[PDB]
Parts: structure tokens; sequence; C-alpha cells
């Protein structure tokens, strides 16, 4: 029972991303420490405006729960946990104008584990620029979540679809929009 | 300007084995409760609650830590102080940049499909791109409130700090019929309406 919930998240496992630390207020990331580059990354501009961290809080956890993975592989006599397919929805940020810009919002939801492939199709084709993409969101059922962003004008002789690969996924999922 | 981190303790297909480490701060009339959870793929086995004082096996998996950290008087101190020190500091550090947050909502009232102003259709009022969440969409007809016929969406959250909402009403519309969408939200003094005109 609360007003506000103020969360740190940390995961660490054995395939890609090997390791994530962030802090989430009312379910929304705020910031994250890149392991790889060693510097905190904020969601907002005004937020590093205001505020600072200390990356090495980051990373020291990071340190620590490698170290309970290890322990607990053990512990669990090897306890691999069964893959959860993810739930994927595609929809507009804003309201469809023929011609007005917009971004696509790709949700990847209820999967586990955090290992995923999430690739954007414009018309058959693969589009690299204009994209942007969250972090392995840590829900609150243990299980993860995901959004993929595509800048794209809206247009009648256009198809999107939202390409994603999990370990509990026989074959690739192709979401759809117009 | 700084955010401040407590240490998780020390324990004690592809092949593949996850742990996760959450540390929640829980803010409620100007009360802080602190929950540190273990969990092992997606099994919280172990954890610490500022209401319980002590370490607690959430399964049986926990059960050695929850014994072991509970032995160290250090371990049990340094947790208990979390409420009043870390989860205090940074609710404190959070003013109108993340407590305070306010964006104002879009609304477009926009019928579902093309066709004549006599058969079934959807009446779609797209509120997009607010924050908080928490937001009142209601749907009138001709200065009447429709309570019933209205196929919401679940509050969809965006990712970006941003939410959004689509509040259909089933309509059989006559011409000249003024449908109306009332939005209530808390970066709004006044309600914000848009007025749909059958045609
Ligand atoms: C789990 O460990 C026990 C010994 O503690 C052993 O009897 C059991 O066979 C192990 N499980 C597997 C699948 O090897
Ligand atoms: C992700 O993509 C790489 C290259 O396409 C592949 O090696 C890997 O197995 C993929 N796995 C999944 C299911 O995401």
């Amino acid at each position: 029972k609360a007003d506000h919930v103020s969360t740190y998240a940390a995961f660490v496992q054995t395939h890609r991303p090997t390791g994530e630390f962030m802090f989430e207020f009312d379910e929304d990331e705020m910031f994250y420490v890149d392991l790889d580059k060693k510097e905190t990354v904020w969601h907002l501009e005004e937020f590093g405006q205001a505020f600072s961290f200390e990356a090495q809080g980051g990373l020291a956890n990071i340190a620590i729960l490698n170290n309970n993975l290890n322990t607990l592989i053990q512990r669990s006599n090897h306890t691999q946990a069964t893959n959860d397919p993810p739930e994927v929805t595609v929809f507009p940020k804003e309201p469809v104008e023929l011609g007005q810009p917009n971004t696509l919002i790709c949700h990847i939801d209820k999967f586990f584990p955090p290992v995923l492939n999430v690739t954007w199709l414009c018309n058959g084709e693969l589009v690299t620029e204009g994209v942007a993409e969250s972090l392995f969101l840590p829900r609150t059922d243990y299980s993860f979540h995901k959004f993929h962003y595509l800048t794209f004008v809206p247009s009648a002789e256009d198809f999107y679809d939202c390409r994603v690969e999990h370990w509990g996924l026989d074959q690739p999922l192709l979401k759809h929009w117009e | 300007q700084a955010f401040w981190i407590d240490l998780f303790e020390t324990i004690g297909s592809p092949e593949n084995y996850l742990f996760q480490g959450r540390q929640e701060c829980y803010a409620f009339n100007g009360t802080q409760r602190f929950l540190e959870r273990y969990i092992y793929n997606r099994e919280e086995f172990v954890r610490f609650d500022s209401d319980v004082g002590e370490f607690r096996a959430v399964t049986e998996l926990g059960r050695p830590d929850e014994e072991y950290w509970n032995s160290q008087k250090d371990i049990l101190e340094e947790e208990r102080a979390v409420p009043d020190r870390m989860c205090r500091h940074n609710y404190e550090l959070g003013g109108p940049m993340t407590l305070q947050r306010r964006v104002q909502p879009r609304v477009n009232v926009s019928p579902s499909k093309k066709g004549p102003l006599q058969h079934h259709n959807l009446l779609v009022c797209h509120v997009t791109d607010f924050y908080p969440g928490s937001i009142q969409v209601r749907w009138f007809l001709n200065g009447q409130e429709e309570t019933a016929g209205v196929v919401s969406t679940n509050l969809i959250r965006n990712g970006d700090w941003t939410f959004q909402i689509l509040v259909m009403l089933e309509m059989t519309p006559q011409q000249g019929d003024v449908y109306t969408c009332q939005v209530e939200h808390t970066s709004l003094d006044s309600p914000v309406t848009v007025e749909w005109k059958a045609q």
C-alpha cells in the first residue's frame, strides 16, 4: 500500500545481457548504469540535469549479484527456468493522421528469460534508423517486458512489423500494423 | 543532487541461470517501507521487510539465508536503517521533477469507421501523452452521460514517462447528435471537453 513506489532493480544472467542495473519510479525507469561504458544514463534530459548518480553502486551490486547467482546455480542443483514466451502489441504514440510524423511503439511483454531479438520491418525490409528501445524492464511478477520505438510517417501504401525472437518461441513472431 | 544505493547482502534451449535483486521503497502518508527481494530465475526465495524487521525465507530455498543473515546483528541494523536513510533521501530528491510531475493530455474524438449516420459505430476518444496515469474519461450524449456501451482498453504506459488511453462508446448516431468526451486529470485546473457533431 503506497502513494509512490521507488525501486532499484538489477539482474544478472548467463546469456546477454549478462547484467543490468536500474532505478524506476512508479514502474517508469528513471536511470540505469551502462555496465560496459561504466556511465550513468538518465531516461530524461531534466533528470541528469538536476540529479547525479555514482556508477560504482551499479557495478558493485552487479558483482554481489554475480556471486549470488553462482551460489544458487549450485543450491538449486542447476535449475533452469521454463521459457515464458512474450506477448507482443504494436500501437502508435499519437493518433494517426496520414502524412503527419508519429512514433510506432512495440510492447514486448510477459517473458522470461530477458534474452530477446527485436527488429522493426517496413514493407518486408529491416529498418535500422529512427529506431529507439528500452531496457529489459523487470516486472513485479519476476518476468520481463521491453519497449521498441520507430519514428514513422503514416501512409496508406505502408505496413509495419515487430519481429521478435525468444527461446520459448518455435518460430519468430511477427506482429503486423496498418 | 545525488541518489543513494544500499548494497545487496551476500549469499551464503541454451543453458541459462538468472539472479534478480530488488530494493523497493514504499512511500505512503509520510512513511517509508523497505523491501529487499532476492529472486533466483522467477522464484523470490528470501526477503527483508521493514514491517517485519528481519529476513524471511519466501520459499524453502531462502531458508539458509534467513537463518544466517538474521544471526548477524550488523546486517539486520543496516537493513532496518534503510527507510529513514536511502528511501527517505531519494523521495526527498524527487521534488516537482518526479513526485509532482504533471503533463497535460492530448484529446482526439473520431469515429471508428467511415459510413452513414444510421448504422452501428464506435466513437473513439483517444487521450494521449499524460503523467500521472490517474485519469477519468466520461461520455456524454446531448448533455446526458452515457454509462453503458463504453469499451475501454486498459490504461496504456508508453514507456517514455507519458500514458495513453482509448475510450470508445457504442453508438447509433442520428443527424444532429452531440457526443462529448470529458477528461479529468491532476494536470488540469478545469476539465477538457471535445465535441463530435453527427453531420
Ligand atoms: C539433485 O541433487 C540430489 C542430491 O542432493 C540428487 O539426488 C538429484 O538426483 C539431483 N537432481 C538431478 C536432476 O541430478
Ligand atoms: C538472437 O539472434 C542471434 C543472431 O540472429 C542468434 O544467434 C540468437 O540465437 C538469437 N536468439 C534468440 C532466440 O533471440
